[PDB]
Parts: structure tokens; C-alpha cells; sequence
RNA sequence: CGGUGAAAUGCGCAGAUACCGGGAGGAACGCCGAUGGCGAAGGCAGCCACCUGGUCCACCCGUGACGCUGAGGCGCGAAAGCGUGGGGAGCAAACCGGAUUAGAUACCCGGGUAGUCCACGCCCUAAACGAUGCGCGCUAGGUCUCUGGGUCUCCUGGGGGCCGAAGCUAACGCGUUAAGCGCGCCGCCUGGGGAGUACGGCCGCAAGGCUGAAACUCAAAGGAAUUGACGGGGGCCCGCACAAGCGGUGGA
């Protein structure tokens, strides 16, 4: 899980990309509570949040694949 | 004649014909070859054996030019969107690797009936 | 058979040579269980091979038998409201039944009168790579990869 | 190229398709997103800021019964639909053609106008459904979940679910989110069809809507469960039932 390999940050923090990366998928979507291992709370803000960080476009909207 | 080695490989691929498209380096196209454009005609060109030729008479067309190098691209959800590319990976091309930027809309146009 | 793969018989080898594909070949020219003259039969045809060729007719047999084995057929299928021919890998037991089988109705189609005679004929002209027996083998695989449209079943 | 079970209608040598770059515009807003949250309902999902309602918790501080319901009235009221104007990418009634078929005024395919988006104004209906009026008290728990307070491996408040005591129910089911035990207050029912019609009035630009009978006619209409059969429903299993094979009848 994510939350557990990693440590303290800030769920609000929209610059942070170094964290927020961790966050999206190997295409550009958000991951799954499944994955982030988040809680209700938790998730429900790194939503708004990433969906800020795309804006000033230092988050991805969308990936490509690539293991080949 | 033209002498460009190295290029790109787009394989677009539907529920009704499956097609390639060669192109160099900057995004130009080459060569292209299709399905109806093998000899099929209908229901046929949506079978893998279809994409097969049309992946590898696609890639005789870029001999022709010399190509050696393949960076693959492939678009849709086709039946046999793999037998293309497992295609051209022994057309006699150096596959450098297969990218998938299938298109998807994040809700806009509301589709027709069938979905 | 819905229970089970169900056995295969098993047969006594041959009096003379003693290969079962021998006995089996034999049963199939047998009509009418008169299986006292097909016996005949392979034998006069083989001393005609002997006649006919500096070759050992016990090899001769076998070699023809190897020639004519497809290893690749169609077997109909109906998906799409449709028959859509679908070539496949023959099995090894499939394979010996549809050699002598054709080894046979081939070779009485022969022009030749004597039925030995056919058969002697048809031994030859198998392990030559000719005739009809091959051609009955080469004509299955031209439909084996000629509709390989839709080996994805 | 497209599209289908197949096909054709259509689009392409004025050069389509597939591919790169640039520009216009409309609509909608992937992932997160849930069996989640919110709201009186209808309804509400990119991001931001402003304006604005409701609500929950803790403290227990203040007023001092100031409460509940709620005929008529007033406002809100999906979709479609009407007026004026704007807008029009995609979709698409009607309509044009294509194939399917005994035929197809359809289901499938290609086009396509209203419309669908916006503003102002009208319409006001609905499986507008938990098909379950609003408010207060009382009656074992278990578990999942949203959310708040706490001395936070446990306690305590509010919401959404599943199982379930007592109880209830025609039965299915319901069960501290009551269909339980009780009080208040409003609305509505009183055999089916005829009818949500007729007539009358009100409302509306129109489409229509609200209210709403009877004659006649039928002995039912109706709910839930049972047992069966049956399904071009499902799972599983058999037989020379198919397959595989040999041999035949159909011919004379």
C-alpha cells in the first residue's frame, strides 16, 4: 500500500508532486482506495487535491502504456 | 527508394477491420496497409489472421525504405489487436516497444444506441 | 461414448510379419468378415511388391502408411448462425485410421483389374509421394491452412 | 473506409480511411466514485471564488412551553411539451433511403428536422416508489459502513445498510431507519368493466390538466403463497441422441 510506504505529508498540499505521483497509476489515473490505502476521509481529499495539481499541470491528466 | 531506417508502427483496431499505418520518426506516414486492402472484403477482416497480414504485408512496404527500427503504437480494442503485433515483432523489425493510447473520453459526446 | 474415453481394442499382430498395422491394414480391405481373402490379398500384394521392387514390402508398407498421415484438418463448427470450418491438430490415433482407410478406398478406385494388384499399385505410388492416396492427404491440408482464417477456436 | 448474423444504403482518385501539426466550436465532465454523501421532494457529481439554505457534535450558558399537526391559500415541482430569442458538437420522434421478412408501415445499417444546451416566461404530470403522511415516547442484540465528542483496544451522539428477540402480518415480509406497543393531527379507499371517461366548473397560448359521476354489464376483479407442468432460463447427469465409424433405404 502507499500510505504505509511512505510517511508524513500534508493531504492538501497541491504543489508536492515528489508524494502525489505515488498516487496515480502507471497511466495517469487515481488510484483506488484498494491501493492508496487511505481512509474515507482521507481519499475523499487527495481526490480535490490531485485534480488541482493536474491543473497547473504538474500532475498528468492521462498515461500511455508502456512493459514491452 | 527514400533510405529512412527506423520509423513508427500505429495499428489501429476495431470491431470491423483492423489497420496499420507506418510512419517516420516526426509522425509522417510512410506506408499503411488495411484489411480490405489485403483481399478480404467483410465479417473477414476482423479476424486476427486479417490484422496478421495486415501487419505483415505492412511491413514489407517498409523494407522497401529500409526500415529497421519500430516504436508500435496501438489504438482500440479490436479482435486480434495482439496477432498484429506479435506479427510484427517477426515481420524482420526491431521492435523498440509497444505503446497503448486507446483513446477515452473523460464524458462528452453522448454516444449513439448501441453503446 | 458419453461415460468414458472408452478403450481401444487391441489386435494380433500378424502371422507372417508380425506388425499390428499390418493386421489393421488387412481388416480394413476385408469386406463381409471374409477376412480369410483379404489376408490373401495384402500378401499376393506384397509378392507383387517384391516382383516390382528391390524392396523389402514389410518397409515399403510402413513408409507408405508415414506418407499419407494428415497432420492437419477441418472439423465444421457452427458460431454466428454459420459453419465456420475450423482446422485442427489431429491426434495419433486419428491419423493411422484415415492413412489405411484411404490407402484403401483409393485403391480401389485404381483403373487396374486384380484387386492385389490395386493395392500393390497403391503401396508404390504412396511411398513415391503420388497417386490419390497422398493426393486425398494434400487435398484435406489444402483446406487445412486455406480457410486458417479461423484457427482462434 | 464504414457497417452487419451476413450484407447493402453512404463516404473515397475534387485523393477518403489510418497518421502528425494547427485552428473553430458545442456538449459533457473519465479516474477518485462506493453496496458513499447531501437535500422536503423533484433532484445533485471536472476545478475556483463569491453569495446562500439545512444539518450534526461538545459546553449546558440564556429564554421559559413560546409546542404538533396542518382544510383552503402560497411556493417548489423529472422527462417530454408550448412562446420569444440565442445556440447546434453528439445524439435523434417524425421524415429519406438501406437490408431482414410470407409482409415490416419494426427490431439491424446510413442519413436526418423538432428536440435535446442557454435566457426569460408558460406547462405541473409521473412506477413524482421506501408503491410505506408529519411529530413525540416505549420495546434484546449482532454486524458492516459515513460522520461528530470522549479519559479512543472501549464508551457516547447522528445517518445509511444487512441479520435478528418480543411483537405483527393473508402470506412475502416488517423488526429501535417498524409493517412492533401507544397519543395527536391531516390525506385517501368502500366489488371489476364501463372511466380517469361523460356532464358541469376551474385553470392553460395550445397540448391538456385538476375535480369527476351514472346507465349498463359481469360474478368477478384482486394479493400472497402451493404443486405441477412449461421457458426460444440456469446448473448437473444420462441413452447408438449427435459426433466418430460400417453398412443401408430413398433410385431399378
Amino acid at each position: 500500500k502507499v500510505k504505509a510506504t511512505l510517511g508524513e505529508f500534508d493531504l492538501r498540499d497541491y504543489r508536492n508532486v515528489e508524494v502525489l505521483k505515488r498516487f496515480l497509476s502507471e497511466t495517469g489515473k487515481i488510484l483506488p482506495r484498494r491501493r492508496t490505502g487511505l481512509s474515507g476521509k482521507e481519499q475523499r481529499i487527495l481526490a480535490k487535491t490531485i485534480k488541482r495539481a493536474r491543473i497547473l499541470g504538474l500532475l498528468p491528466f492521462t498515461e500511455k502504456l508502456v512493459r514491452k | 527508394k527514400r533510405q529512412v531506417a527506423s520509423g513508427r508502427a500505429y495499428i489501429h483496431a476495431s470491431y470491423n477491420n483492423t489497420i496499420v499505418t507506418i510512419t517516420d520518426p516526426d509522425g509522417n506516414p510512410i506506408t499503411w496497409s488495411s484489411g480490405g486492402v489485403i483481399g478480404y472484403k467483410g465479417s473477414r477482416k476482423g479476424t486476427p489472421y486479417a490484422a496478421q497480414l495486415a501487419a505483415l504485408d505492412a511491413a514489407k512496404k517498409a523494407m522497401a525504405y529500409g526500415m529497421q527500427s519500430v516504436d508500435v503504437i496501438v489504438r482500440g480494442t479490436g479482435a486480434g489487436r495482439e496477432q498484429a503485433i506479435r506479427a510484427l515483432q517477426a515481420s524482420g523489425l526491431q521492435v523498440k516497444s509497444i505503446v497503448d493510447d486507446t483513446p477515452v473520453p473523460h464524458n462528452g459526446c453522448r454516444p449513439k444506441k448501441k453503446f | 461414448a458419453r461415460r468414458r474415453r472408452a478403450e481401444v481394442r487391441q489386435l494380433q499382430p500378424d502371422l507372417v510379419y508380425g506388425d499390428v498395422l499390418v493386421t489393421a491394414f488387412i481388416n480394413k480391405i476385408m469386406r463381409d468378415g471374409k477376412k480369410n481373402l483379404a489376408a490373401r490379398i495384402f500378401y499376393d500384394a506384397c509378392k507383387i511388391i517384391q516382383e516390382k521392387t528391390g524392396q523389402e514390402p514389410l518397409k515399403v508398407f510402413k513408409q507408405a502408411v508415414e506418407n499419407v498421415k494428415p497432420r492437419m484438418e477441418v472439423r465444421s463448427r457452427r458460431v454466428g448462425g454459420a459453419n465456420y470450418q475450423v482446422p485442427m491438430e489431429v491426434s495419433p490415433r486419428r491419423q493411422q485410421s484415415l492413412a489405411l482407410r484411404w490407402l484403401v478406398q483409393a485403391a480401389n478406385q485404381r483403373p487396374e483389374r486384380r484387386a492385389a494388384v490395386r493395392i500393390a499399385h497403391e503401396l508404390m505410388d504412396a511411398a513415391e509421394g503420388k497417386g490419390g492416396a497422398v493426393k486425398k492427404k494434400e487435398d484435406v491440408e489444402r483446406m487445412a491452412e486455406a480457410n486458417r482464417a479461423y484457427a482462434h477456436y
